[PDB]
């Protein structure tokens, strides 16, 4: 339920082939950037950071939750179907 | 005659399984009716 990793914005680059290494069969990779991942503080910063250095990017707008009506006397509603079977 | 030595409670000595119940059925010739929520259940 912490919402504390959500702050953030992040950049990160699309993901390339694994295979497995012959030897061991270990997760092998020929991608340098397949770790790379950047902190920006908005959307606006990390857009202006991949523009400068070149890479194409797409912009996911920021999912906020939905601001809920919370009630605990709904739970026993008169005539309602909020009323609660169980506790 | 004014009696205090002796105990007058002593019919639930002759009570059974069902007088409780058969109390209520009893009672119901007197209630008023009920109220309605409007729906036969919080389920409907």
């Amino acid at each position: 339920s912490g919402v504390n990793n959500t702050k953030k914005w992040k950049m990160e680059f699309d993901t390339r082939e694994r295979w497995e290494n012959p030897l061991m069969g270990w997760a092998s990779t020929a991608d340098p950037l397949s770790n790379l991942v950047l902190t920006f503080s908005t959307k606006e910063d990390a857009v202006a950071f991949a523009e400068k250095n070149g890479w194409s990017y797409d912009v996911e707008e920021r999912k906020v939750p939905k601001p809920k009506s919370k009630s605990y006397g709904a739970n026993f509603s008169w005539n309602k179907r909020t009323r609660v079977s169980t506790k | 005659p004014f009696d205090n030595t002796t105990y007058k409670n002593l019919q639930h000595h002759d009570y059974s399984t069902y007088t409780f119940l058969d109390l209520n059925l009893d009672l119901s010739k007197f209630r008023m009716p009920q109220p309605s929520s409007g729906r036969e259940s919080p389920r409907h």
